[PDB]
RNA sequence: GGUGAAAUUCUUGGAUUUAUUGAAGACUAACUACUGCGAAAGCAUUUGCCAAGGACGUUUUCAUUAAUCAAGAACGAAAGUUAGGGGAUCGAAGAUGAUCAGAUACCGUCGUAGUCUUAACCAUAAACUAUGCCGACUAGGGAUCGGGUGGUGUUUUUCUUAUGACCCACUCGGCACCUUACGAGAAAUCAAAGUCUUUGGGUUCUGGGGGGAGUAUGGUCGCAAGGCUGAAACUUAAAGGAAUU
C-alpha cells in the first residue's frame, strides 16, 4: 500500500466528479 | 570598566542554548578560593588567569 | 506498521477528546496524544535574587515560584528539541529521568 | 498447581472466594432474631432485608434500607439463627 | 517617519494636577495606602468628580500589619472628597492570582462553588469558594478523588453557611468575619467528617448593587 | 513617604512596554517609552532595550520621586504567548539596581477560562 | 506584524497600551489522568426536572423464556443543501507585500460564508482498538474506578467495631499495563490475532494480481450535491507488507 497513487486516485475522483458534474449538469 | 582575575579550580562542563557558557569557575583572586561563576566564553583549561568585570554576581540556567 | 502501541495518545477506551491548540505555532491537537508541558519555575532568574532582595522594602519577600502551561504540537515540540528521539528497544521506558 | 485435590478443597479456599463460584453452591447471609427493647416481640428478619421491616407489635422500625447487610437500629439485640 | 502622523513639549504635569490622600476602611490599621494625583481640583468640572468611584487594590498585611494578609488583596472603592483625603469604602477581595494558581497542583480534585446573597444592607454580593482533597495522614492513595455526591453535599454545605453569614450583618463586621476566617474555621470543623478537604479556602467576594445615594455609610467611616 | 504603584511591565516577543503607575491604578507618566529607542526594527524586544528602558524608568521615578511600585510580569495572553518572552528580565533587574523600591513581583498572566479557539486553521503553521 | 526579513494602521480630530462600566457567542483551560459514562457517533462546569442505564445486593419471581441476524427501520464525526435566528480578535474562494526562476504551495493583513441555534434532508471518513458479536476454557504480578465481603487498624468521634476518611486482607464487575510464553505468527509483534494441517462452539458478513475503476452504463434515494448496489474490452508479470544492509 502506498499513499502517492492514492492521491492520484483523489485527484482522479474530483475530475469524475467534474466530469459526471458537466455532464449531468 | 573594573577589571579583576581569576583563575578556575575545577572545570564543571558546557552547558548553553547552542553551547552558550564556557563554565570557567572565576576565582577572582581578590576573593580566591569560592565558588562564584560569571559570564565566560572561550576555549577552557585549568592554570590560566583572565579577566573578568563583576566581583559579585549570581545567576540560574542560561535558558 | 505497528510503532507505538497507544498510537502515542494513551486513552484505550475513549475515541473522541476535545482538541486543544499550539501555543508557539497555534495547531491543534488532540490532548491526551499531544506533548504539553507545565513549568514550576521562579517568577525571576537568581541572576537578580541578591539586587531584588535588598533593594525590596518588606524584607523577604515571597519570591513565588511561578507556574504555567505551555501547549506544543509536536511540531514545534521536536524543532525547540524538547523530546530526544530514540529507538525502539529503548523507547519502552516512560518514567523519565528527571 | 500441576497437581491439586479440589473435590473437597479447605475451607479458607472458599472463604477467600465468592459465591456463585464455589464448588458446591450456597449462600453467604442469613436471617437473625430482632429483639425489640419494647414487648418481647422475638421476631425473623434476614440480614438484607431491602424494605422497612417493623416490630409486629410496637412501631420501632428496625432494619433500615440498605446498601446490603441490614442494619440493626442501635435498641435490638440480634440472636444468629 | 516609521512612526507615521497621517494628519487626516509636555511639560509639568505636577503643578498641573495634585495629589490625595487614601483613606481605608476602620477596620485596617493604616487609613492611607497610597497616593494619586489630578487636575487642579478647580471647580466648574471640578476633577474631584472624576475622581469619586475609582477603585483601587491594596495589601492587607499592609492595612493589618501581619504579613500572613499577603497572598490575598483587597479593592477599595473611591466614594467621595474629604478635602486631601479619599475615605473609600470596601469593595472586594480576593486572592493574588499568582497565589491561587500555585494552589492548584495534580493528583487531587477541586471543589468550587457559587452563591450570590443579598445583606442587612442593601449591597447585593455575589460570593465563591474553592477547596481540594486532603491526603489522609497515612494515606497511599495517590489519586484522592472526589467522587460526585461527596462534591454536591459539601457544596451545599458551603452554601449554607455562607448563607447564615451573608444576609446577616453589616459590611466592616463582614470584613472581619473575613480577615481572621472564621468562617474558614467554621467551614473546616463543620465538613470535615464528609472528607479530610484540606487547603479549604474562599475568595473572589464581589459587589453587584447597592441602593442609589446611602449617605450613611459613605460618612459614618470617619468622623 | 514612600508612593508605591506598578512598573506595568508589557513583555511581548517585540517592543516591551514600560509605564510607571502609582497605586491610583489609573496614571501612567510620559506614553513615549521603549517604543522609540532602539531603531532597529528587531531589536525592541531585546535585553539591551530592556535595560535601556529600565535606565529611562529610573530617571522618570527619580524626576516624579515615587520611590517604590509593584511589579506585573506580563505576557501577551489572549490566545497567543502566555509566557513572557525575554522581553522582561533585563528592564526589572536594571531597575532593581535603579535605585527605586522593589516589591510584590507577581504574574498577571490572563489564561482565560476556555475563551476562544486559537489562530491560524486546524493546521496551524509550518516548519 | 514578523520569522530568516517588509507592505496595511490613526492620532497629534487620537492610537498597539493604562484601568473604569455596558452587549453577543464559544467553552470550561489548570486538577482534565496508560481515569470515567454510551451502541457508536460523543460528552466536561453548577443546579432543578425527566425518565433511562449499567454494575453490584439478593435464602424475591417469570420457567428456555434466547445469539447473531439480506428484507425494514432509528441514531449516525465534519462537511455541504433548504429555509428561518443569531451575527464577535478564533475563517475555504476571493483581494493582499515580499520571499516572487515562477506563488494562483508556503506567509503576514482584509475576509465572504460552512463557522453556531430551529425545522428537514443529506448517509459518508483514517466511523481504524485498522482486531465483527456472542458466549466456553488459560499465566504472573501489581496498581486503579463502582460495588460490596471481613478486619478492636487508624484518624476524625456523628461513633465502638465501621458506614464518614483512609488502611490491610477477599472478591465481583469498568480503560488497562509490565514481565510473558511452552502456543501462535510470515513478521513488527501477541491478552486476543491463545486453545489451527494434532484442522469444526454459532452465527452476520466481505475479497481473490495491479490497472483500467469502485469507472461506464440501469435502477434506486435525494433538490442537486451525493452515495448504495457498480462490468468489461484492452493492458500488464508484477504491484505489496514486514523486517535487516
Ligand atoms: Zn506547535
Ligand atoms: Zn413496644
Amino acid at each position: 500500500m502506498r499513499a502517492k497513487w492514492r492521491k492520484k486516485r483523489t485527484r482522479r475522483l474530483k475530475r469524475k466528479r467534474r466530469k459526471v458534474r458537466a455532464r449531468s449538469k | 570598566t573594573p577589571v579583576t582575575l581569576a583563575k578556575v579550580i575545577k572545570v564543571l562542563g558546557r552547558t548553553g542554548s547552542r553551547g552558550g557558557v564556557t563554565q570557567v569557575r572565576v576565582e577572582f583572586l581578590e576573593d580566591t578560593t569560592r565558588t562564584i561563576v560569571r559570564n565566560v566564553k572561550g576555549p577552557v583549561r585549568e592554570g590560566d588567569i583572565l579577566v573578568l568585570m563583576e566581583s559579585e554576581r549570581e545567576a540560574r540556567r542560561l535558558r | 506498521p505497528k510503532k507505538r502501541a497507544s498510537n502515542g495518545r494513551n486513552k484505550k477506551g475513549r475515541g473522541h477528546v476535545k482538541p486543544v491548540r499550539c501555543v508557539n505555532c497555534s495547531r491543534s491537537v488532540p490532548k491526551d496524544k499531544a506533548i504539553k508541558r507545565m513549568a514550576i519555575r521562579n517568577i525571576v532568574e537568581a541572576a537578580a535574587i541578591r539586587d531584588l532582595s535588598e533593594a525590596s522594602v518588606y524584607a523577604e519577600y515571597a519570591l513565588p515560584k511561578t507556574y504555567n502551561k505551555l501547549h506544543y504540537c509536536i511540531s514545534c515540540a521536536i524543532h525547540a528539541r524538547i523530546v530526544r528521539v530514540r529507538s525502539r528497544t529503548d523507547r519502552r521506558i516512560r518514567a523519565p529521568p528527571q | 498447581v500441576l497437581v491439586q485435590d479440589l473435590l473437597h478443597p479447605t475451607a479458607a479456599s472458599e472463604a477467600r472466594k465468592h459465591k456463585l463460584k464455589t464448588l458446591v453452591q450456597s449462600p453467604r447471609s442469613h436471617f437473625l432474631d430482632v429483639k425489640c427493647p419494647g414487648c418481647l416481640n422475638i421476631t425473623t428478619v434476614f440480614s438484607h432485608a431491602q424494605t422497612a421491616v417493623t416490630c409486629e407489635s410496637c412501631s420501632t422500625v428496625l432494619c433500615t434500607p440498605t446498601g446490603g447487610k441490614a442494619k440493626l437500629s442501635e435498641g435490638t439485640s440480634f440472636r444468629r439463627k | 517617519a516609521v512612526g507615521k502622523n497621517k494628519r487626516l513639549r509636555v511639560v509639568d504635569p505636577f503643578t498641573r494636577k495634585e495629589w490625595y490622600d487614601i483613606k481605608a476602611p476602620s477596620t485596617f490599621e493604616n487609613r492611607n495606602v497610597g497616593k494619586t494625583l489630578v487636575n487642579k481640583s478647580v471647580g466648574l468640572k471640578n476633577a474631584s468628580d472624576s475622581l469619586k468611584g475609582r477603585v483601587v487594590e491594596v495589601c492587607l498585611a499592609d492595612l493589618q500589619g501581619s504579613e500572613d494578609h499577603s497572598f490575598r488583596k483587597v479593592k477599595l472603592r473611591v466614594d467621595e472628597v474629604q478635602g486631601k483625603n479619599l475615605l473609600t469604602n470596601f469593595h472586594g477581595m480576593d486572592f493574588t492570582t499568582d497565589k491561587l494558581r500555585s494552589m492548584v497542583r495534580k493528583w487531587q480534585t477541586l471543589i468550587e462553588a457559587n452563591v450570590t446573597v443579598k445583606t442587612s444592607d442593601d449591597y447585593v454580593l455575589r460570593i465563591f469558594a474553592i477547596a481540594f482533597t486532603r491526603k489522609q495522614a497515612n494515606q497511599v492513595k495517590r489519586t484522592s478523588y472526589a467522587q460526585s455526591s461527596h462534591i454536591r453535599q459539601i457544596r451545599k454545605v458551603i452554601s449554607e453557611i455562607l448563607t447564615r453569614e451573608v444576609q446577616n450583618s453589616t459590611l466592616a463586621q463582614l470584613t472581619s468575619k473575613l480577615i481572621p476566617e472564621v468562617i474558614n474555621k467554621e467551614i473546616e470543623n463543620a465538613t470535615k467528617d464528609i472528607f479530610p478537604l484540606q487547603n479549604v479556602h474562599i475568595r473572589k467576594v464581589k459587589l453587584l448593587k447597592q441602593p442609589k445615594f446611602d449617605l450613611g455609610s459613605l460618612l459614618s467611616l470617619h468622623g | 513617604s514612600q508612593v508605591f504603584g506598578v512598573a506595568r511591565i508589557f513583555a511581548s516577543f517585540n517592543d516591551t512596554f514600560v509605564h510607571v503607575t502609582d497605586l491610583s491604578g489609573r496614571e501612567t507618566i510620559a506614553r513615549v517609552t521603549g517604543g522609540m529607542k532602539v531603531k532597529a526594527d528587531r531589536d525592541e524586544s531585546s535585553p539591551y532595550a530592556a535595560m535601556l528602558a529600565a535606565q529611562d524608568v529610573a530617571a522618570k521615578c527619580k524626576e516624579v520621586g515615587i520611590t517604590a511600585v509593584h511589579i506585573k510580569i506580563r505576557a501577551t495572553g489572549g490566545t497567543r504567548s502566555k509566557t513572557p518572552g525575554p522581553g522582561g528580565q533585563a528592564a526589572l533587574r536594571a531597575l532593581a539596581r535603579s535605585g527605586l523600591r522593589i516589591g510584590r513581583i507577581e504574574d498577571v498572566t490572563p489564561v482565560p477560562s476556555d475563551s476562544t479557539r486559537k489562530k491560524g486553521g486546524r493546521r496551524g503553521r509550518r516548519l
